[PDB]
């Protein structure tokens, strides 16, 4: 979105991980390193289910021919009943257009948010070891290979192991 | 060593709509839309869903039933559905009519649209007594009846004045006809007329020159006059030669108003006569109805809820329907196309 | 020590429908949505409010007013907004009607539908002069007119030829009815006609047989004919026996546009007619309209708007009015539910 | 929201507070404190009143009998006028629903977000004697009880009564 | 030093509306919103647009046209588009017809309506041959042909009996409209009658009387008398002055089915017939039409399509068009007001 | 935004940036510097004007006189097919205002996050030479004049020349 753009988030994403639909990435002299989050990729498919049921659940009056019409005698009648049934047609079709238009809107805006979520998620693993970039990003005073990074992914990082200052549980 | 935040790089051949970021290319998406394919028609899944006004009146038309032939009678049963499956339905025998002189041809799919359909019981009038001197009450094969022999329209009967006696032309006379009916129904009722031979018409009734008719219920005022020479070639009858015809149209009665019929020599006075109330849901469909649907749609016949929208052909439905759209929608599931880098 | 941020945790009744979270449970809500009572119809607050067509007219019910039967006249003052509280008007008294032979009971709700009224004055052709021979006007009793004694209808004239003379059965005249309105104005005419017993119509016109008559007014044509014998007992008439019965029928104008009638013995040519313009909002209430509302329902007739939306039985409704809603709707006015931890 | 579930905010909240809806947290062994912020309680209940009024300033046309009709002579047109109003009360009503669902989808969402700000308006005093957590917290070098809390919820704590760097005003 | 983040402060003198903050002052906007101004009636953009119904035909109205009136005839070219000019539509010529007793006028606007017109060729019925005896068939001055001299409308055949032989009054003969036209056309026949003086009467039929008219086509019925004595005065016709005049109507026959006329004396029997397919989108306009334009507004004329939506007079419209809204709209193009510090 | 009023971000603008939307401010002994990014501003513009697109792109059926009509003779008819015309333009008009009354809300709210983004670019060029104040502001150890800041504006700023920490790139 309009976020990553202006705040230097990264352009463009890495192909990397078919594992879910965010995560996080490791630098440094051994290799890149790529992981994903599954909370967050339930959570989005859970907005989108939900979504779902809620587009599904709209009801809408029947428009079947009316009983005293008669095709032989009034045909005016029945022409404005044409008329009736396809005016109606349009306008909600219109509608619906807009209730779909607007949930897709919000699906693809909250994506930088997730972002943002996954951000406070990876800081609260860390301790005052490494420093918020602004950019998403930080700088730990070790190296994190791709084992390492699974266990950030899990949740399951503490570091005593790298001994830094720990933030208690 | 740096370590930041990502999201996916994949094929994205999906495109959706967005009022901010305009029309994206998507990694997956979740299709709302379905363009069904036309079926036969069938059963409405909750409800009732008349074809044929009665079923069991076989070799009968519903024009037939509605005009009350004989040996087509049966229990013309209720339903909240029923299918129009004749728009310009036809008779498949008795006495030959000249249908299209009057509104009556759509006599059945008037019945149809309501709920609840009956014939009468007794007679909205007695014939012989009516007004223009005794009448004894005329049959004609092509109109066999339980047994077999001369017969003629439930709904109706032809008044032919007795024997030669006062036999003569007269002026119109008039005549009420009464209510009959329950409640909050309406009353249809079906009268006309017969005309003949030059030679014949002086044999039956006083009378050569044609005669003139009216017909006047709440509001709705209609005029006849007879043909005396040679009539169309015979047609939808019951197969036997005549030199008459007959024209028959039916009047609507209002809940609880009377109603007026004017008449000159070879009048049918109305008989026995219909009794509706309650309203059905009428669709354009084509026996014979197989099976069940969840929604009937008048181009698609039946369909079964899929998705929640559909694309295509629009027209009337009933049942559990999916919605009609312009076009094609798609919900994203997924994320915005990143390039690789 | 640790500070942090959180939200609240409390009783939550109450729920909500969101498109992301599905349907959640909430501290609170404001309820966009009510379902009002049934009560009397009141009158429509920034607005006229017509329930009879001229008050003041005592003794008088609407009918009685369209028709001009003696002693009912007035202002029929003039209504942005109408009250049909009729829908089988009746007349008070005068002659015997048989009304359900024509459309005419409905003339009160055809003339309420306008916003402006008036009868018209002098009239809209001269019966004595009228074609047929010069007639005597005739009235009778049970049309007590301002003094006492014989009189009829305003509307039209009675038209009985003069005296032995020229008396005798005529084939049927035909006549121009003028336009005689203003403007934009739409005029409505009313006639009919008059029978009786077989020797009075002999004593009254010089004929016995039956009379018959058209009406024709930019593209609606209309045909009668008349009854000779013994007719309805009388009703709604103004109580003093009578051998005969009147038929009486209106024929609308377009604005400018003349109309015709064609008859033979026993016309009522029309004379006062009806001058009309504007529209009136009707809606289906019942008197008296008591107070004031802000919305006027078909069903729940006087209302005030208290919510935006209400639910309930849905029908027409006039003036400042609540939306009509499938569901009592909730705006929600607090938290999502947390429990405590 | 799906924030709070991703970023570690605490899933759940305390029944302590009836003063507003959202509010802070004191830990130690001093117990736990509990306190509410108004301004932000009021700022939602401004968001959901504007909102109300948005929606209570609809207007719909009005839906009566038309005034040629005549209930004996034309019922076929009648039964279509009839048609034509129950179709408008069903349409129009989809629309209203539409249009509160939104309404109540932000309501709901923006919950989230209150707390991000709140998390930002206690970051402005303390100065830096507390690390962020990104859970939402942080970890003050003193410890605070009730009545050192409401003075944060009133907004007139600065600390130099514990003296600590402060952020200047 | 401190390095902060802010927003603008200007001049806002737009205001826009928000659900959550209520109604607010905005730097800029952008206007989604007209309100355009009446001009005159131009060709819509890309389709045909049919003002009159031949052009070409000069000194010729449409109904002149439709009538069939001598030298206008001519290619009734065809139109997805129609413009209704003339609400109560005249002849400029022909013999007298008393227009208002009948719903002739419409009959150019029916005609309209369709996409596809045109007059048929042959006739519909051999008038010389009909029923009642040998006819010559009439004509008159005023209504000259392409040589000049006596004629009559293309349309019609009027049937005059032969010489004095067997000319006498008849009771009503019937006659069978066949249906001539094509596939899925409309077939509309044009038909009347005519009366004179008295005498003149028993100089050209056999009777004095007035003669009586029916005509029945798939469910509608009409009746008609005739007038004897002096008629209105003449108009719209070809200006020379005559006794008698002449009553004319049309019926419209569904895809397929017959009709059928009753007469006496004085007949004018259908001839020449139209024959109409698809259907044109007609508009209420007024010639001429001037330029293209976008849209077709029954109220404003020709229009360029500016912004997507307009404010103003509120009526049908064709084309690609702005669509109406209750308020002049703004989209938010800036920032939100902020005072300076 | 609530967000504005809650965190404390600064109540009201400033009328020095004719140059964009919105910028960054510097105060100090030098006076006080405006400055504007290009960027935010030229997104906003992006969102504004496809939003705009796509309200144009909306279609709607085109309500002509009935062809079996007849002015003279069925009124009646004629009437309530006036009336459904008129419930038509009512009813998409209401549906209309919907539309534009969203999206406007979206434009206007989007705004707190725009300088929530800001905030995260500034945080990238500096090193941890400043703290983060939650209030949208940051304390540098040196001090910036309008040229200083024009080159943050402009991405180019990175701060060897006052020696303090680099973040790498
Ligand atoms: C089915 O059709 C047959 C004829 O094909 C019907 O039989 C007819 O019944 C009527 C009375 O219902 C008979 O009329 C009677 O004539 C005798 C004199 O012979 C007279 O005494 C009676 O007063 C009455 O006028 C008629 O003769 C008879 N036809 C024959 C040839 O038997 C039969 O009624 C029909 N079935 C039903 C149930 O409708
Ligand atoms: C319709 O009117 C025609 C006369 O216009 C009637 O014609 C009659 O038809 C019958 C049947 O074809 C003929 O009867 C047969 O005649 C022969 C010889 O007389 C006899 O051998 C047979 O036993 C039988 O009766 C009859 O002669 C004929 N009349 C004439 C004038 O030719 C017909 O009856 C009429 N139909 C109606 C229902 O009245
Ligand atoms: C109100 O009712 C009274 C009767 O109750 C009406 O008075 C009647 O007026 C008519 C003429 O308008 C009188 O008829 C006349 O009879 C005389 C012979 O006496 C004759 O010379 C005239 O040519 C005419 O035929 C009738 O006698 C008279 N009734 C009485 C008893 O006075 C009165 O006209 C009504 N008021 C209005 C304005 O309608
Ligand atoms: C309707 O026609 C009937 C005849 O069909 C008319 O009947 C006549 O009615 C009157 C009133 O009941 C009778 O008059 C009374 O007669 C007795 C004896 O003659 C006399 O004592 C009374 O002074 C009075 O005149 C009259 O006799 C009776 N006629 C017959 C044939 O019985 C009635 O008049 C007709 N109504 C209309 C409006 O013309
Ligand atoms: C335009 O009008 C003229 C008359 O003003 C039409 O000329 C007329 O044509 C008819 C036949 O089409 C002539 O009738 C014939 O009468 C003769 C006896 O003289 C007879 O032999 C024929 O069997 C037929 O009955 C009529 O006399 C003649 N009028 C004159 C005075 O010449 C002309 O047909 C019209 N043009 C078109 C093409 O319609
Ligand atoms: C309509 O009927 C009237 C009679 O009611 C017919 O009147 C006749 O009109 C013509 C023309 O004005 C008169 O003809 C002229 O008469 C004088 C003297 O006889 C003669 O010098 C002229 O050469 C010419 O023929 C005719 O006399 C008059 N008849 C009478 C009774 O006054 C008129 O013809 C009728 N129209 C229709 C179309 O038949
Ligand atoms: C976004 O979606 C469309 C899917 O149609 C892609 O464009 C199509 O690419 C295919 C590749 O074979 C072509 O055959 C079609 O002709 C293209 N459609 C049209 C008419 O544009 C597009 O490449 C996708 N963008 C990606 C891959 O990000
Ligand atoms: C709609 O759904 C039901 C699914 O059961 C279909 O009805 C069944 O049809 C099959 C034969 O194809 C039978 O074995 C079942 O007994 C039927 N159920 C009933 C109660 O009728 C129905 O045919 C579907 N209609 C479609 C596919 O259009
Ligand atoms: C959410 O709301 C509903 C309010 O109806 C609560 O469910 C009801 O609980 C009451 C308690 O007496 C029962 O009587 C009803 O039968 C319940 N309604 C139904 C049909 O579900 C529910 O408990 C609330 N959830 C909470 C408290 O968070
Ligand atoms: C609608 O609102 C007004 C509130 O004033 C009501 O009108 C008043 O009714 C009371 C009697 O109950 C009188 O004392 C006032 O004088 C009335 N005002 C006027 C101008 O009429 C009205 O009754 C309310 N309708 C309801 C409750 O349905
Ligand atoms: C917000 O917009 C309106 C624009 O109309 C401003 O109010 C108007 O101010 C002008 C100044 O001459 C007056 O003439 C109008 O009478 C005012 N309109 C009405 C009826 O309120 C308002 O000042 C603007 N607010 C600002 C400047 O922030
Ligand atoms: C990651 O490093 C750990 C030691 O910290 C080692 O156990 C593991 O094998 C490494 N993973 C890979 C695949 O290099
Ligand atoms: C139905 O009519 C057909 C065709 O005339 C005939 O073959 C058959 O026997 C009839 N069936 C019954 C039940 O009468
Ligand atoms: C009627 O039947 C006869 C044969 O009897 C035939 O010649 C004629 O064509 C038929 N008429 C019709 C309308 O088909
Ligand atoms: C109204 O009619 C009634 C009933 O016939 C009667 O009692 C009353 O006197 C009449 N009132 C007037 C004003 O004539
Ligand atoms: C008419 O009145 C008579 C008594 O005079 C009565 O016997 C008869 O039942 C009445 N008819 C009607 C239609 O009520
Ligand atoms: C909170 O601590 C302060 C001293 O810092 C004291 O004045 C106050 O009483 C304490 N509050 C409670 C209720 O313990
Ligand atoms: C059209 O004919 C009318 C008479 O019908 C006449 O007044 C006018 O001059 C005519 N125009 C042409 C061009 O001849
Ligand atoms: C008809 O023409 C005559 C003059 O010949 C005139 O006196 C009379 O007023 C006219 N009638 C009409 C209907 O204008
Ligand atoms: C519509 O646009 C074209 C521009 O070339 C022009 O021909 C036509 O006159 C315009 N119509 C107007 C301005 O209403
Ligand atoms: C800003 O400071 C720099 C030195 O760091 C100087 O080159 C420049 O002139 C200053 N700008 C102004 C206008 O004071």
């Amino acid at each position: 979105g309009f976020f990553g753009a202006i705040a230097g988030f990264l352009e463009g994403g890495w192909e990397g991980m078919i594992a879910g639909w965010h995560g996080y990435t490791s630098h440094g002299a051994h290799g890149v390193a790529v992981a994903a989050d599954l909370k967050s990729t339930q959570e989005a498919i859970n907005k989108i289910t939900k979504n779902l049921n809620s587009l599904s659940e709209l009801e809408v009056k029947n428009l079947q021919r009316l009983s005293g019409a008669m095709d032989e005698l009034h045909n005016e009648i029945l022409e404005l009943d044409e008329k009736v049934d396809d005016l109606r047609a349009d306008t909600i079709s219109s509608q619906i257009e807009l209730a779909v238009l607007l949930s897709n809107e919000g699906i693809i805006n909250s994506e930088d948010e997730h972002l943002l979520a996954l951000e406070r998620k990876l800081k609260k693993m860390l301790g005052p070891s490494a420093v918020e970039i602004g950019n998403g990003c930080f700088e730990t005073k070790h190296k994190c290979n791709q084992t390492c990074l699974d266990r950030i992914a899990a949740g399951t990082f503490d570091a005593g192991e790298f001994s830094l200052p720990t933030f208690d549980s | 060593d740096r370590i930041c935040t990502g999201i996916t790089s994949s094929n994205s051949p999906h495109v959706v709509k967005t009022a901010t970021q305009g029309e994206v290319n998507v990694t997956g998406v979740i299709p709302l839309t379905t363009t069904p394919t036309k079926s036969h028609f069938a059963n409405l899944k909750g409800t009732e869903t008349r074809g044929k006004l009665c079923p069991k009146c076989l070799n009968c038309t519903d024009l037939d039933v509605a005009l009350g032939r004989p040996k087509c009678t049966g229990k013309i049963p209720s339903a909240r559905v029923s299918i129009l499956h004749e728009v310009r339905p036809v008779t498949s025998g008795c006495f030959p009519i000249m249908h299209d002189r009057t509104k009556i041809r759509q006599l059945p799919n008037l019945l149809r649209g309501y709920e609840h359909i009956r014939l009468s019981t007794h007679n909205v009038i007695n014939a012989e007594n009516a007004p223009g001197g005794p009448y004894k009450i005329g049959t004609s094969g092509s109109c066999p009846n339980i047994t077999n022999g001369n017969g003629f329209f439930a709904t109706m009967a032809w008044a032919v004045p007795k024997n030669d006696k006062n036999k003569t032309a007269t002026n119109p006379l008039t005549i009420e006809v009464p209510y009959i009916c329950t409640e909050g129904e309406d009353q249809i009722t079906v009268w006309g007329f017969h005309s003949d031979n030059e030679t014949q018409m002086a044999k039956l009734y006083g009378d050569s020159k044609p005669q003139k008719f009216t017909s006047s219920a709440n509001g709705v005022t209609t005029h006849y006059v007879s043909q005396i020479g040679g009539f169309p070639n015979q047609t939808e009858d019951g197969g036997l030669p005549q030199s008459g015809r007959i024209v028959v149209d039916y009047m609507v009665q209002k809940s609880g108003k009377t109603g007026t019929i004017t008449y000159q020599r070879g009048i049918l006075l109305p008989q026995k006569v219909w009794c509706a109330s309650g309203r059905s849901k009428v669709i354009k469909g084509s026996l014979p109805l197989i099976g069940e649907a969840d929604c009937l749609h008048e181009k698609y016949g039946g369909l079964n809820k899929s998705k929640p929208y559909y694309t295509g052909e629009h027209a009337k439905a009933i049942g559990n329907c999916p919605i009609w759209v312009k076009t094609p929608l798609k919900l994203a599931n997924g994320t915005k196309y990143r390039p690789p880098a």
